[PDB]
RNA sequence: AUCGAGAGGG
DNA sequence: CACGTCCCTCTCGA
């Protein structure tokens, strides 16, 4: 606890003590382009480097699967890509996605990733 | 990778600035820019062979590039280039062109003067180049007109009067012409060969014909290049294209029907694409914007960002930053890594018998295993990722592989909190891999960095070479760190938890049982296993606080210490004395452990190691914080109130603070305010009034600390010197107090009061903004916003304040660069010009310097004889046969009395001179070699036997100490000059050897054997020769950074005390920022001038001076002004009167008390009046005796020209006095002078401070010392006294804000800078234009403002950089020759067979 | 030397004679000798022979030489020329006598 | 060219931290590429202790050539200059 | 009569939303208007108020129409809302 | 602050009117060197009227607002130091309640 | 400071030249279904403007961002039960 | 992605 | 009339 740091319990983190949960909200839409010609979700055939499997055939991931580093939470083609992996920095398990369109009616996709964070050595407060 | 090219490898020494000519540009372009086309053939990925590869670099990874087959990586890129339709200034070079025609016959070519003129052959002389060009354009612009001859020289046409629109000029003749850019082309071609040449310029380099463009040149697609996502060009692709467009109208608007005033225009137009594209936040002009601005190659370029944060800075691989937290467990020179970074880290080792099996383990371990590696790099090179490779397991490594492995536990690694505002700040310490995402550093090392736990961020880099490696344990090791430059201290040592518990352990009252004991004995390490006989023993044994601490202090140390009535029978534990490694009594404090002058730490790492000390830190954390662990410590609320009848004391203090300040306030309110002498009555009010309450408050602080016993948890961490400082303990229990903004109390924003809540005109303390209750107490509505306005003043210093001391130490770093001591002693620059001829005039290493006592100085001169003096040739004064061996045989020995007197007689000679350099009699003074330690440890190691006497002769003593001085070299040399330089360098330590090696002291107080005193000579003479400065030592970028850290870093901690100021943002840092850019303008321009040298201490004698240089005129003591029509009309004058010119009166009545108040009366006011105005007006006054003072003045339209008269004689008329000194104060000051009895002795004496500086003139007074005079201007004292005299006013003033708050920076570094810009013969100011005007390297000079501004002139002037500035090797990727790069390293056949 | 009282014609007429320095110092600067103040340190002259070799010893430039300007108050009070040099002796406060040399520029 | 002659030095004669930091450098650089031990590897592995093994036994066949500003140098040869630290 | 004091907060304003929207609806419907005197020579526009509202309120620059260099720029800023008093 | 609010905008018309109706002179027809003694009136920063007896408007005015007829948010000052009186419909002020 | 802008600082701008102006509560007009009843927490998650609308008689002009809570917002009026039917927090 | 804008941390 | 400390972390908009 030196140097203005602190001790915590870690009896009382397991019990719960500021545990936080954890929210991130990646978005994509179908971009129209001129002749009508538009973007489509889906697991295609470029490719991105990291895990597509994650994927379902409309180029999402359900809700309540984990999900790390690179993996795509959302699939896209402009073959063309333009899937979204998540990011490279966090591991958290999928929480809720969403899809409506927009004021274009473009197919418009929100992927929402859950993580509970846990006091750690280094945390502030 | 890069492949294999036969080319040699070599490194630029020369870098040749010059320019282009057009003929060159279409030389080496590889490819003619004809379309301004981006790349589309048919917008397909396939560019156009017109912009964009037409053969210049690569777009496409894919593919290679149509000149070098390269292709991308390896590809340098290409210069293309545009054929211009017509000639275009250079946006850089268009004031220079200017100044050049403004030289030169507009129609001969030749110059418009020559070697006829008497001026011209002397500006001619010149050979600056610069400094010439512009002594001739200076006196060329005038005369224009090509001369024929006047004693023939050639035609003749009338130069015209140049000015610039903006990209364009024009000249005046008598004629409105808008001078062409191919006319002045041609005159500049048709310059004299010669004439161009004398005018800083140059034949082959840089003719200046070329700062007009023929021929442009196009950078390839490396520089401005395009990026896909379908693509888009570069912001400077882009301005080419629309350069091109601005081009191909002129080139067919030309060509056929040609109407002149359309070709009039799109040439200007192109004119300023060619501008902007170079610099595009010009002068004028709107700044082109495209579908916006744009991007002006300058803009590239310019500082901070830009090739000033491309090549003095650079982000790099091989580097971490996480958050840092604080170990105990860890030792000193540790750096707990996490796991995380130490895979993602490695380090290229290669592959060697040495090392051959533990590598291939790793590999097999793999990316994933900590102990495991990542990359493998063969013969061939490529790189084999261990995560991807099939063969990642049956891989066999080969002899000269390298292993890119992971870093490993006890790599050295470089670590750094981010405002590297310290060489200290970045520091190398052994990897510890370590689990949790945190760097882990050793408490210890907290101060250093100055880094806490909190959320605090610490970057690591990793160096890659088995020699960068050895460089940063070898140099930048935290233990090799441990003694700074800096502050020739101790700069890491025990701090919070160690500390508090460290003065709890060792007590008296403090003692540790058996089962206690063993544990902590355990935990020392180096641990000599054997249980110390305890203090107390049979009752139950015991062991003291200190007693068990001794055993991590290592046997071979002694320390002396004494604190206030410290005796040898220690009253209150005081001071502290630890003999061989054992504590004997005294508790441990701050002063004992901290990083003191002379603390333990210090001393340990002098006399035992850098590394010893280091392990001493971790061998006391490890022991005292477990002791605190048992014992804890705590801290509440119950430790700020002191309540019982000591608040009932304090409350007291305020409450007559509140009547000794409402004293003076009903005073003035009466007028009955005795006005100070300067300062106003308000003013003078405020100031008594304001140290009324500070002196009150803080006077309950201390009432505070007095009632809180020695149980207080508060009181006990300061006591340590943990945390918390004196006016804690007040504002917490006692008084919080008044609050201060921008130095002056709380004022009044509402009209005349300063608060709403508050009377209007209230000046009361309550009002102003004084806290009268503690934190404890809690203040009130008022009392807290008070104290919330004088904390931000605090949060704005440490937040909008930083960036001046962060500015003026770039400045510092930029001054003083390539500063280092070099191979001969010298501390010189990158050119060769001599600094200093020994770094800090005694070519000594800043570490090895302390603050030791020369006793041959101060005291009586009585004592003097009693404590040097031996008289062999007496029985009263000789050494007593018990102190030598053959005292008694010696006893009237006249052949050696003759040395005694030889060495009692230089002693005085010292003693004397010492007198001259300190004349205040200060005799502690910082120098190498602690000899007030040595003799002790020498006492210890031979055991000296205080009753028998001692083996040494009066031959040995007097003779073996002028022996030694002879081998304390400092400057290596063989012919007179540099052997007297060495004198002169070490003559100030050899009074100190002279003054402790007595043959008096050295047998009766320090009873030295032989073997003791040889020993004591042969360590002496080699803790001095390690003490020298290393010819390599960077020494200038040091002091820039001791300087320049304290200033940043005490700006930082100014609201850890809230609403203080002090003289934090009050002469520090603003007075600081004039000293570095000298500047005339100075804030407070002070003279202070001293008495003269007999009648000083007599008031009178001050008091007739004050009178005699304040200065006075008519508007002074004059009340009112009055013209008067009368030819004996004015009542009260008719009286005066009975004791030409007009009837026009001039009437002025002076003040009474004004008059006397500067020793004044009426016919000196007059007779001065009449010798202003002489014969040509008339004069009379009545007396002061009269009831009215009073002037009438007839002149001898008049009404008018009669103000003239008045408001000529009011503010233009000089009474007594001289000019410029607006003020004067008279003040006692006690200066330190030697009594007849010889001993230093405080006696006062006058001395007068003024408003104003007219050195020139207030030094030829008479009735002062004109040796003693000074003004804080040292701007003035270099006009007045020299430069050599400005030098040490220079320093005066930059010590004086040093000493103040963060009260010592060793002298080397400040004479370094100070010295810096005297020698070069005036002041030369820390700033864009003070030095970097110097003739430095092209690039040096660049790396700090005026950046691309630099770089033009230097290819201007076709200049030429040395490539000895570090700057210069940092921008070329090069090893500096800085320290490590000082020297060449070599192989002679002969050693490696030697040793074949 | 000459010791203009207040005022002298610039009828420039005083460089005119080659074998001969043509010195001029006014009565106001000279009340006060300025080399007697507390900061102002021994300057002394440097022979052409003194200079060549403390060139040669210190392996120096000319250039490289601190330097001293011209019309420095103790420049003209040792009447010295463009390309003397001066030893200076300052008490210095870390070895109590330092050996410095300025050229005069 | 010019050069100085080993009667003539005047440098300090002891080891310049930077010198025995770069030497110490250098010859580890060196050792870890492969390069001959003219020490007894007495049981090392590390290519710096080998090179402080060939500091200390002064069998590194190095010399510092320290340049002066004026252009000019003085070689000293690591098994000659003194090793104070 | 003291010298007017520069900081005093009783003659400094607070624009607050209501005034922005009217500084930027003015020199908007100010720009609509024009190019309604040149439908002279409904099919008047309408994005020029829609974007150029929205324009601002996204950027956080204070529009002054489309070219805004330096002038009005960080008015309109995304809400924290990492905790409730945030 | 908390209790911290903004002003938002009133018109002057039916402040300068009541004003007239109850003893301004307008600026038109003033007698400087003849009813020099007289408060300068201020709606707005712009002065369009003087006045008598002072104090009885400012204590006519103030109970106009603490009613109502005259909106809370509008600030009346009277310096009688300086004989003035500054009232503001000002849209942007920062006041406070008490 | 927004209503007192709404309530009454547009017909002010106003002053071819035009009359009384008129606010829509916020709708949206989305590809195909033209009205959406555009809510809040609706364009908050679908991503767009909260744009009420202008109209004017001499007539369209444009889309006004009205703030909740504020004049033409639907929250003004609604309760507890309402937002939280209505995915919003009270 | 790049430029701009902003909010934080030490 | 040109500088205006050092790094580090995220958000959004052509
Ligand atoms: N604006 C800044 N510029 C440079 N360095 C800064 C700046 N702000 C903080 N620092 C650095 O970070 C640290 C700031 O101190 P910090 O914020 O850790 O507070 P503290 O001193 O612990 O405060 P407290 O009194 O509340 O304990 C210092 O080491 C300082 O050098
Ligand atoms: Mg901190
Ligand atoms: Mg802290
Ligand atoms: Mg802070
Ligand atoms: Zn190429
Ligand atoms: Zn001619």
């Amino acid at each position: 606890n030196q140097e203005d740091s602190m001790i915590m319990n870690q009896s009382s983190i397991d019990r719960g003590l500021f545990r936080s949960l954890f929210f991130r909200s990646y978005m994509d839409q179908e971009k129209k382009y001129g002749m009508s010609i538009t973007e489509t979700f889906e697991k295609p055939q470029r490719m991105k480097h990291g895990t597509y499997d994650k994927l379902d055939d409309d180029g999402l991931i359900a809700p309540g699967v984990r999900v790390s580093g690179e993996d795509v939470i959302i699939g896209k083609t402009t073959k063309r890509d333009a899937s979204t992996p998540l990011r490279s920095t966090e591991n958290g398990i999928v929480d809720q996605v969403l899809v409506t369109t927009n004021q274009d009616g473009l197919k418009f996709v929100k992927v929402r990733v859950r993580t509970t964070k846990i006091p750690q050595i280094g945390d502030k407060f | 990778g890069q492949q294999y090219s036969s080319a040699p490898l070599r490194t630029v020494k020369e870098v040749q600035f010059g320019l282009f000519s057009p003929e060159e540009v279409r030389a080496i372009s590889v490819a003619k820019i004809r379309f301004p086309e981006t790349m589309d053939e048919t917008q397909t990925r396939a560019k156009i062979g017109g912009l964009n590869d037409p053969r210049l670099g690569s777009i496409d990874r894919n593919l290679k590039c149509q000149t070098c087959q390269e292709g991308m990586n390896e590809c340098p890129g290409h210069f293309g280039h545009i054929d211009l339709a017509k000639p275009v200034f250079h946006v850089g070079f268009i004031a220079k062109i200017k100044k050049v025609c403004e030289c030169v016959c507009m129609h001969c070519g030749k110059l418009l003067l020559d070697e006829h003129n008497e001026l011209m052959r002397q500006a001619l002389a010149i050979k600056d180049s610069k400094k010439r060009f512009a002594a001739i354009w200076t006196l060329c612009k005038t005369k224009m007109v090509c001369e024929t001859d006047v004693p023939s020289r050639g035609c003749g046409n009338t130069q015209p009067t140049i000015r610039k629109d903006g990209l364009k000029l024009v000249g005046s003749w008598k004629e409105l012409r808008v001078l062409s850019t191919e006319e002045i082309l041609n005159i500049f071609k048709h310059i004299s060969v010669k004439d161009f040449t004398s005018l800083g310029f140059n034949e082959v380099f840089s003719r200046p014909e070329w700062m007009i463009l023929t021929c442009l040149p196009v950078p390839p697609p490396p520089v401005r290049p395009s990026i896909s996502f379908q693509r888009g060009e570069d912001d400077l692709t882009f301005k080419l294209a629309d350069i091109l467009k601005a081009n191909i109208s002129l080139e067919t608007l030309e060509h056929n029907g040609a109407p002149h005033h359309a070709i009039e225009e799109a040439e200007s137009l192109l004119q300023f694409h060619v501008a902007t594209y170079m610099d595009n936040d010009i002068a004028g002009q709107p700044q082109a914007l495209q579908k916006s601005p744009v991007k002006s190659i300058r803009a590239r370029l310019k500082g901070k960002e830009g090739r000033r944060g491309n090549l003095m800075g650079k982000r790099v691989d091989f580097s971490a930053r996480t958050v840092i937290s604080g170990d105990p467990n860890l030792e000193l020179d540790q750096v707990g890594v996490p796991k995380s970074i130490a895979k993602t880290l490695t380090y290229p080792e290669v592959v060697t018998p040495y090392n051959i099996d533990r590598l291939t383990q790793l590999v097999r371990n793999g990316p994933n295993e900590h102990p495991g590696a990542k990359y493998v790099i063969r013969d061939s090179g490529d790189r084999i990722d261990l995560r991807y490779s099939k063969r990642a397991g049956d891989i066999q490594l080969q002899y000269g592989w390298k292993v890119e492995r992971h870093i490993m536990d006890n790599d050295p690694v470089l670590f750094n909190r981010q405002p590297s505002l310290h060489k200290m700040s970045m520091m190398a310490h052994r990897v510890k891999v370590i689990p949790y995402s945190t760097f882990r550093l050793n408490l210890s090392v907290t101060s250093p960095y100055n880094a806490d736990f909190d959320g605090d961020e610490m970057n690591l880099h990793v160096p890659q070479s088995e020699e960068t490696r050895a460089e940063l344990s070898q140099l930048c090791a935290v233990p090799l760190q441990i003694v700074s430059p800096q502050s020739n201290k101790p700069c890491m040592g025990i701090v919070q938890d160690t500390l508090c518990g460290i003065r709890k352990l060792t007590l008296r009252d403090t003692f540790i049982e058996l089962d206690q004991v063993l544990n902590m004995l355990y935990w020392v390490p180096d641990w000599d296993g054997v249980i110390p006989t305890p203090a107390i023993i049979k009752p139950k044994p015991l062991w003291s606080g200190k007693q068990i601490l001794s055993v991590a202090i290592p046997n071979g140390i002694h320390l002396q210490r004494f604190d206030e009535g410290t005796t040898l029978l220690s009253p209150k534990d005081n001071g502290m004395l630890i003999i061989d490694g054992q504590i004997i009594f005294g508790v441990v404090e701050k002063k004992t452990v901290g990083s003191s002058n002379g603390g333990l730490i210090h001393v340990v790492t002098r006399e035992k190691g850098p590394q010893v000390c280091a392990k001493l830190f971790g061998n006391i954390q490890k022991v005292v914080n477990f002791w605190l662990l048992h014992n804890g410590f705590s801290t509440g609320i119950g430790d700020t109130i002191a309540d019982g009848p000591t608040m009932r004391e304090i409350t007291e203090t305020i409450a007559e603070a509140k009547k000794k300040v409402l004293d003076v306030t009903k005073e003035a309110q009466a007028n009955l305010l005795t006005a100070k002498h300067g300062m106003t009555l308000r003013e003078s009010f405020e100031d008594n009034v304001v140290r009324f309450l500070n002196e009150a408050r803080d006077k309950a602080g201390r009432l505070a600390e007095v009632n809180l016993k020695d149980l207080n948890n508060v009181k006990q961490m300061v006591m340590a010197g943990s945390k918390g400082s004196f006016i804690n303990i007040a504002q917490m229990s006692a008084c919080v107090g008044q609050q201060s903004v921008e130095g002056k109390r709380i004022a009044f924003g509402f009209v005349d009061r300063t608060l709403p809540h508050f009377s209007k005109d209230d000046y009361s303390p309550e009002s102003k903004g004084f806290v009268e209750n503690s934190y404890l107490r809690g203040l009130t509505p008022q009392e807290f916003f008070f104290h919330a306005m004088g904390g931000r003043e605090g949060l704005i210093d440490t937040a909008v304040k930083t960036a001046e001391t962060g500015y003026i130490q770039r400045r510092l770093v930029k001054a003083l660069e390539d500063i280092m001591v070099h191979y001969d002693n010298t501390t010189r620059n990158s050119l060769g010009n001599v600094i200093q001829f020994i770094y800090g005039e005694d070519g000594m290493d800043a570490a090895h310097i302390e603050k030791q006592s020369l006793d041959t100085i101060g005291g009586s001169d009585a004592a003097f004889e009693k404590r040097y003096r031996v008289d062999l040739l007496n029985t009263d004064h000789t050494l007593d046969p018990s102190l030598l061996e053959s005292g008694s045989e010696i006893l009237g020995d006249l052949k050696l009395q003759v040395l005694l007197d030889e060495e009692y007689k230089q002693l005085v000679k010292d003693r004397k001179f010492l007198r001259e350099v300190f004349v205040d009699g200060e005799a502690n003074w910082p120098l190498p070699v602690n000899i007030r330690r040595i003799i002790q440890n020498a006492q210890q190691t031979f055991h000296i036997d205080h009753t028998k006497p001692s083996d040494l002769t009066i031959k040995d003593i007097v003779l073996g100490v002028k022996d030694l001085q002879e081998n304390l070299l400092v400057l290596r040399g063989k012919n007179e000059i540099i052997q007297n330089a060495q004198r002169d360098a070490v003559t100030l330590f050899c009074c100190l050897l002279r003054s402790r090696l007595a043959t008096r002291r050295v047998l009766q107080e320090y009873r030295l054997t032989k073997q003791a005193f040889d020993w004591v000579l042969s360590n002496i003479e080699a803790q001095f020769l390690r003490s020298v400065v290393h010819p390599g030592e960077m020494v200038g970028v040091l002091a820039a950074q001791s300087i320049g850290e304290p200033a940043t870093q005490m700006t930082l901690n100014t609201f850890h005390f809230a609403g203080v100021a002090s003289k934090k943002v009050t002469s520090g840092v603003p007075r600081l920022k004039e000293i570095l850019n000298v500047a005339k303008n100075m804030k407070t321009p002070s003279l202070t001038v001293y008495l003269e040298p007999g009648h000083a201490a007599d008031q009178e004698q001050a008091k007739l001076i004050r009178s005699a240089i304040e200065h006075t005129t008519l508007k002074s003591v004059t009340i009112a002004s009055e013209i008067y029509y009368d030819p004996t009309v004015i009542p009260e004058d008719e009286e005066i009167i009975q004791l030409q010119q007009s009837p026009w009166l001039l009437r002025l009545e002076l003040d009474r008390a004004a008059m006397n108040d500067k020793d004044l009366t009426m016919g000196q006011v007059g007779e001065r009046i009449k010798q202003t105005f002489k014969n040509d007006l008339f004069v009379i006054w009545s007396e002061d005796n009269d009831e009215k003072l009073i002037i009438r003045c007839r002149v001898v339209e008049e009404d008018h020209m009669l103000k003239k008269i008045e408001n000529t004689m009011l503010e233009n008329i000089t009474l007594r006095g001289v000019e410029n000194i607006e003020r004067v104060v008279m003040m006692k000051y006690d200066r330190k002078v030697p009594s007849p009895t010889g001993e230093y002795v405080k006696e006062p004496e006058w001395v007068l401070e003024t408003d104003g500086v007219n050195l020139s003139e207030v030094m030829t007074v008479p009735g002062i010392d004109p040796t003693r005079i000074y003004t804080n201007s040292f701007i003035d004292i270099m006009e007045v006294l020299g430069i050599e005299a400005g030098r040490a006013a220079l320093y005066k003033e930059v010590y004086n804000v040093i000493a103040s708050d963060g009260s010592y920076v060793n002298y080397r570094h400040m004479a370094l800078l100070v010295d810096v810009m005297t020698t070069q013969g005036g002041l030369t100011s820390v700033t864009r234009h003070g030095f970097n005007r110097s003739n430095t390297g092209a690039l040096m000079r660049c790396s700090f403002e005026e950046t691309v501004e630099i770089l033009f002139e230097a290819g201007a002037s076709a200049e030429l950089d040395d490539c000895r500035g570090v700057s210069e090797n940092v921008i070329l990727g090069q090893m500096a020759p800085i320290g490590t790069g000082a020297f060449d390293v070599m192989i002679d056949e002969e050693s490696l067979v030697k040793y074949m | 030397i000459f010791v203009y009282q207040n005022n002298i014609t610039p009828s420039k007429l005083v460089p005119s004679i080659p074998p001969a320095t043509i010195e001029t110092f006014n009565e106001a600067a000279l009340v006060v000798n300025i080399t007697h103040h507390e900061l102002v340190p021994k300057h002394i002259r440097l022979s052409s022979d003194e200079k060549r070799e403390l060139l040669k010893r210190y392996r120096l430039k000319e250039s490289q030489l601190p330097r001293i300007q011209r019309a420095d108050p103790v420049a003209l009070y040792l009447g010295l020329k463009r390309g003397e040099v001066v030893k200076i002796i300052r008490k210095s406060e870390t070895s109590g006598r330092y050996a410095s040399y300025r050229i005069c520029m | 060219e010019k050069a100085i002659p080993k009667d003539q030095r005047a440098t300090t004669p002891y080891m310049t931290k930077y010198e025995r930091a770069r030497i110490l450098g250098t010859r580890a650089l060196q050792i870890s590429m492969n390069a001959p031990v003219f020490v007894d590897l007495e049981g090392e592995t590390d290519p710096l202790r080998i090179a402080m093994k060939e500091l200390a036994e002064k069998k590194i066949p190095l010399v510092i050539r320290r340049y002066l500003p004026d252009g000019s140098f003085e070689d000293w040869s690591v098994e000659e200059l003194i090793v104070d630290l | 009569k003291d010298q007017d004091d520069r900081d005093h907060f009783g003659k400094k304003r607070l624009d607050l939303a209501g005034p922005l929207l009217a500084q930027l609806f003015k020199t908007l419907f100010k720009k609509l208007t024009k190019d309604i005197f040149r439908y002279m020579q409904l099919a008047i526009n309408a994005k020029t108020i829609t974007s150029g509202l929205k324009y601002a309120l996204a950027t956080g620059n204070w529009g002054e129409q489309k070219k805004a260099m330096s002038s009005r720029a960080g008015v309109s800023q995304v809400l924290n809302r990492y905790t409730y008093s945030s | 602050s908390l209790m911290s609010c903004i002003s938002v905008g009133t018109d002057p018309m039916p402040i300068i009117t009541f004003l007239s109706e109850w003893g301004m002179e307008p600026l038109e027809d003033y007698v400087p060197h003849q009813s020099p003694d007289a408060t300068r009136v201020f709606v707005n920063g712009v002065w369009h009227g003087v006045h008598r007896n002072p104090a009885r408007l400012m204590e006519t005015l103030r109970t106009l607002r603490r009613k109502g007829d005259i909106n809370p948010e509008v600030s009346m000052i009277r310096d009688i130091r300086e004989k003035e009186l500054k009232i503001f419909t000002d849209a942007g002020r920062v006041y406070r309640p008490l | 400071s927004f209503n007192q802008f709404v309530d009454y600082t547009l017909q002010d701008i106003i002053c071819i030249s035009f009359g009384k102006i008129y606010v829509t509560k916020p709708m949206v007009n989305e590809s195909d279904g033209v009205t959406h009843a555009l809510y809040p927490q609706e364009a908050r998650l679908r991503n767009l403007t909260y744009s009420s609308g202008l109209f004017v008689d001499v007539v369209f002009i444009g889309r006004l961002p009205i703030m909740l809570r504020s004049k033409n917002c639907y929250l003004s009026e609604a309760t507890e039960s309402d937002l939280y039917k209505l995915k919003e927090c009270p």
